[PDB]
RNA sequence: GAAGGCGGCUCUCUGGUCUGUAACUGACGCUGAGGCUCGAAAGCGUGGGGAGCAAACAGGAUUAGAUACCCUGGUAGUCCACGCCGUAAACGAUGAGUGCUAAGUGUUGGAGGGUUUCCGCCCUUCAGUGCUGCAGCAAACGCAUUAAGCACUCCGCCUGGGGAGUACGACCGCAAGGUUGAAACUCAAAGGAAUUGACGGGGGCCCGCACAAGCGGUGGAGCAUGUGGUUUAAUUCGAAGCAACG
């Protein structure tokens, strides 16, 4: 239940923003989402959106306990900047930031554009 | 704008995959190759330079990533 | 417009209380440039209020427009397929003319027989937080913090 | 690399090209019908395989409808080996070969020279690869030592548009269909480039009670007036989006 620190990790995309919290290890701590919070159509997709799944999920795990916590960013979206700004006020002090972007080095065929 | 070669200024040729010493500096962060106009090597020095860090990193020498 | 903002002409206090608020007050609930039966209103209004309440009419009234005032205003705008709404802090002037605007709207709104009667209650009402006036207020509010999330646009 | 096309890495085998060299053969060359070979992707046959993607197809939506665009799934197929197919906006929409004809600039692979501690810089030169541009060419756009200039050799191809790349025949192909390839009849045009306008669910800049912000109305009732239909012996004639209808 109480710890000291962990990662952050927040997969925001084009339509949603998910944060995990999970010790160094991998074992999760906690986890929110917009649709959790309670957004709809196109606010799943905003930096407020964002803001609100970091607070809960930091509430969550602070209640737990923990202090720190060390940033794994991956995806599109916007709700980075505005789910770390918030990470630092809900408390957690940002230890450091890596994005781990998946570059899949021309592995896969990705589907067609969203016209013809 | 007129710039120098590593290579050309040492005198260096025969580049081998294991001088990592030589291949790290023509190389960013996360293991990305510098581009030649980043740089300022010839084509075929640069060329060169491609195979020995491609072998070092499938040699373990240099990591593709990180 | 096209060309910028507009400067507008000045406010004439009122004579009796010295106010601006009063003064445009008048001017809202005056309708077909009767100044004299609005001002009459009003202060046949302040007069109950006095009446009915030992504290100043002017201070009552202040406190009513706190009440009533906004800060949040929704605006419209037109994304292609979806028209939705947006959070806009509100300029001073703005929250004056709205609380202006839904004090005297919803007064006249009010079942009682004399815009007197019915302009005073609603003021009252304003100031202890049980108005429809206070109502729009909190509709407003809710729907500015229902579409917060827009604080980027 | 002749083209199609070919980007991880190593090895086996192998092809063409460039530079000098000026030893050697001594016009042996170029083009090249007809033939032979290669030949994107789709597609066919046999057998494997199949992660993702994805025709067909299903469902949800949208739509007047939607046999489509959007979404979620998803089969052949995409992949490997062999054998077929032999088509493309297979395009530099420019056949191959040779020579001559201002210059500028970058760049790839070399060579030579004059310097430079080497590096490097400079000058010359070959073979390519881009941009600007003189002459000239061009209907124009544009091209211009990688010509669409001046010339010569050979091959292929065109003789208005459509019918029609159809029919008949022949050849090829497992098949799909490919190669060759007309006529009847029909039009007095079809077309290329560029110009002026207009238009754009194209862009940029600006403006207007144009929207926004607001106030008050019309549309609902009754009446007045005008208009349309309709009735009428006649219901005089004119006016018809903005710009006709107190
Ligand atoms: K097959
Ligand atoms: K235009
Ligand atoms: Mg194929
Ligand atoms: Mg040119
Ligand atoms: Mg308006
Ligand atoms: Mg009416
Ligand atoms: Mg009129």
């Amino acid at each position: 239940k109480n710890i000291e620190s962990g990662v952050a990790h927040i997969h925001s995309t084009f339509n949603n923003t998910i944060v995990m919290i999970t010790d160094t290890h991998g074992n999760a701590l906690a986890w929110s989402s917009a649709g959790s919070l309670g957004f709809k159509g196109s606010k799943k997709s905003t930096p407020f959106a964002a803001q609100m799944a970091a607070e809960a999920a930091t509430k969550v795990a602070m209640e737990h306990g923990l202090k720190t916590v060390d940033v794994t960013v991956k995806g599109p979206g916007s709700g980075r900047e505005a789910a770390i700004r918030s990470l630092q006020a809900t408390g957690l002090e940002v230890t450091a930031i890596r994005d781990v972007t998946p570059v899949p080095h021309n592995g896969c065929r990705p589907p067609k554009r969203r016209r013809v | 704008r007129r710039k120098v070669d590593y290579i050309a200024a040492n005198h260096i040729e025969y580049i081998d995959y294991k001088d990592t010493e030589l291949l790290k500096r023509f190389i960013s962060e996360r293991g990305k190759i510098l581009p030649r106009r980043v740089t300022g090597t010839g084509a075929k020095n640069q060329r060169k330079l491609t195979i020995a860090i491609k072998r070092a990193r499938i040699m373990g020498l240099l990591p593709f990533v990180s | 417009p096209r060309k910028g903002p507009v400067a507008k002409r000045d406010v004439l206090p009122d004579p009796i209380y010295n106010s601006k608020l009063v003064t445009r007050l008048i001017n809202r609930v005056m309708v077909d440039g009767k100044r004299g039966i609005a001002a009459n209103i009003i202060y046949n209004s302040f007069d109950i209020i006095k009446e009915s309440t030992g504290n100043d009419p002017l201070e009552v009234f202040e406190q009513a427009m706190k009440n009533v005032m906004p800060v949040l205003e929704v605006k419209a705008r037109r994304v292609g397929g979806s028209n939705y709404q947006v959070p806009v802090e509100v300029r001073p002037e703005r929250r004056t003319t709205l609380g202006l605007r839904w004090v005297v709207n919803y007064a006249r709104l009010r079942g009682e027989h004399t815009m007197e009667e019915r302009l005073a209650k609603e003021i009252m009402d304003a100031a202890n937080n049980t108005g429809a006036s206070v109502k729009k207020r909190e509709d407003t509010h809710k729907m500015a913090d229902a579409n917060r999330a827009f604080a980027h646009y």
